[PDB]
């Protein structure tokens, strides 16, 4: 029984280091959107 | 010039909108400033200059009550272009001292956001224009933040998570400037706005901070149910272990509480976990 | 040390790849350079203590690197004809959301001070992809771990190097040159630039490992390794600038006495 | 014991179906990136 439980605790270590791995590509993402629409306006000014 | 007619034989024009500038800062309280903006009227009736003047001057006028006319020259000035927005955010430095401005640049800027679109027709881009808000509450005073909590409750009456995740910066400051200038206004607004907030919780499209907003203002200011939803949300992960997460909200709920109806909530929760 | 070194892998052998291990074997002993950069990344949380995972998260600094330089090209915020520090430095202030507007926007101490890290950490690893996570993370934990101790670092310094050597700290009191005495570079910065970086990583293994007052050592060891130097002079700027224009000589033994220095205050 | 089991193979398959859906998000964020990067190309075709 305590062999299974330190297994389900390592999985489950593993499994959100993984996925916080690709959170950072979201929250990367998320401020490349943000920067981009921001010069979009920005130019949207300098268009006339 | 009120004879004047939007013909423009001449080339002048650019130095008398200058002297009108250089006037207005000091006219009547209630005819003299409304014949020097009835003057600025039909300079929008013919091609004009370089007006960033016009944005610094049409601006700490708002304030008083003067609303319909500076409304109307402002709507209809958003016509052949739309820089506006720019250099108003360019308005965003060295200006922390300026209540007023601000106060009147974003409340006019509000156009652009939810509550009334009288042209309805310019790029939206409400993400972009957002965090030029949080710089200008570089500053913490009452009626500036105040016309912000009023312009941002009116745009959320509605997607966009970068939208989102500003505004939950935004109203983050906000919480931090609270425990301040602690007015008997602001405390209404906020909490409320957290409220609304719960309400179009159902198709927020946000994300979990605002919880953790509630522990961040977890002062009892906060309404009741409120903290209902907000135990209940934050138990919702606790499923097989991370014990210590269970123990923290048991402190900061049953040591750290007054109101025993809560104290029961959480007790059950342990009980039935 | 190869004996330490076979201890280092077979430390990283297994697939459980902890860290307090790691820590410890820091705190005891400096790195191989070869193998200094791996351990950072696992040190600074870039990779988890399972390695064979780490794949995937190559892929994921690989994406979020080419990214945002894309990005910056678009914008046209970095221009090709830059430096590595300074390419840097627009993904750090976009990935910190405060990227500002101008690119020839003037610069702010942190910009200086991540700029001379940058710097400092090419030299250290030669992959930049690995460099961009290390810097990042190892200014992180400077901002938000040991923030906690860099205001108040010249006075434990003071107290550090004065029950060793009250000499070369009397003067200074009279000298009227502790006020302004900017060990920034050296506490702050982190020795990034003034000291040989191929020579530096030294302390940082425990620094990156978790060692906050240890430049404190080193500064200390400053002081003695150039006494003469700090001690035929009087005022604060020809002291700062003696600290400024140091040579190149000496830093491993001033690091190798740091080691003991650190262990003697600490342990 | 058997049910330890079964809930270390559900937990193990919700963990997988997170991680996917997470990517997604990332994939549908980065559809708006990239059109928005277009709409950039497009407003530089006037200059």
């Amino acid at each position: 029984l305590l062999e299974q439980k330190k297994y389900l605790e390592d999985v489950k270590l593993q499994a959100r280091g993984q996925l916080q791995a690709a959170e950072s590509r979201y929250e990367a993402q998320k401020r490349i959107t943000q920067v981009f629409e921001l010069e979009i306006l920005d130019l949207y000014g300098r268009l006339e | 010039l009120d004879e004047y007619i939007a013909r423009m034989v001449q080339m002048i024009c650019l130095l008398c909108v200058r002297t009108a500038s250089s006037v207005d800062i000091e006219v009547s309280l209630q005819v003299l400033d409304a014949v020097v903006c009835y003057n600025c009227l039909p300079a929008e009736s013919l091609p004009l200059f370089i007006v960033t003047l016009c944005r610094t001057i049409n601006v700490k006028e708002l304030c008083e009550p003067c609303w319909k006319l500076m409304r109307n020259l402002l709507g209809t000035h958003l016509g052949h272009s739309a820089i506006y927005n720019m250099c108003h955010l360019m308005e965003d430095r060295a200006y922390m001292e300026d209540a007023p401005l601000l106060r009147g640049a974003v409340f006019f800027v509000g156009m652009a956001l939810w509550g009334a679109h009288r042209l309805y027709s310019l790029r939206n881009s409400p993400t972009s224009v957002l965090p030029s808000f949080y710089q200008a509450m570089a500053c913490p005073n009452e009626v500036v933040s105040y016309e912000i909590v009023l312009s941002i409750t009116r745009l959320i009456k509605k997607w966009d998570i970068l939208l989102n995740i500003i505004e939950r910066l935004l109203q983050q400051l906000q919480t931090l400037d609270s425990p301040e200038l602690r007015t008997i206004v602001h405390d209404l607004l906020t909490t409320v706005e957290e409220l609304c907030d719960q309400n179009e919780f159902h198709g927020s499209q946000e994300r979990y901070f605002e919880l953790v907003e509630r522990c961040a203002d977890q002062r009892p200011e906060s309404s009741l149910l409120n903290l209902i939803s907000y135990r209940a949300q934050s138990i919702h992960p606790a499923k097989d272990g991370w014990i210590q997460n269970l123990q923290a909200l048991m402190e900061r709920f049953f040591r750290s509480e007054s109101r025993g109806a809560v104290r029961i909530k959480v007790l059950d929760v342990l009980s039935f976990v | 040390g190869v004996e330490e070194k076979k201890s280092l892998e077979i430390l990283l052998k297994d697939d459980r790849l902890d860290t307090e291990k790691l820590c410890t074997f820091s705190q005891r002993f400096p790195l191989p350079s070869m193998y200094r950069a791996l351990v950072w990344k696992v040190l600074l949380g870039i990779l988890p203590p399972h390695h064979e995972s780490h794949a995937k998260v190559m892929m994921y600094r690989k994406e979020q690197y080419l990214d945002v330089l894309h990005a910056l090209k678009v914008v046209r915020f970095v221009s090709d004809a830059t430096p590595q520090a300074e390419v840097y430095l627009r993904m750090y202030q976009l990935e910190s959301g405060k990227l500002p507007r101008s690119p020839s926007f003037p610069l702010e101490p942190d910009d200086e001070v991540f700029l001379a890290i940058a710097k400092a950490m090419e030299e250290m690893v030669e992959d930049s992809v690995d460099c961009y996570w290390i810097t990042r993370r190892f200014v992180n934990q400077l901002n938000t771990k040991y923030r906690d101790s860099l205001p108040q670092l010249p006075k434990a310094f003071e107290q550090y190097l004065n029950l060793e050597d009250g000499r070369l700290l009397t003067h200074l009191r009279m000298c009227s040159a502790a006020p302004k005495l900017p060990y920034d570079l050296w506490f702050k910065r982190c020795f990034a630039g003034c000291l040989p970086e191929s020579s530096l990583q030294r302390v940082w293994d425990k620094v990156v490992s978790g060692s906050c007052k240890i430049l404190v050592f080193v500064a200390v060891e400053i002081l003695l390794t150039f006494k003469i130097k700090v001690m035929a002079l009087n005022s604060a700027e020809k002291i700062t600038k003696f600290l400024e224009n140091i040579p190149q000589d000496s830093s491993d033994a001033i690091v190798s006495k740091a080691i003991d220095l650190w262990h003697k205050h600490c342990g």
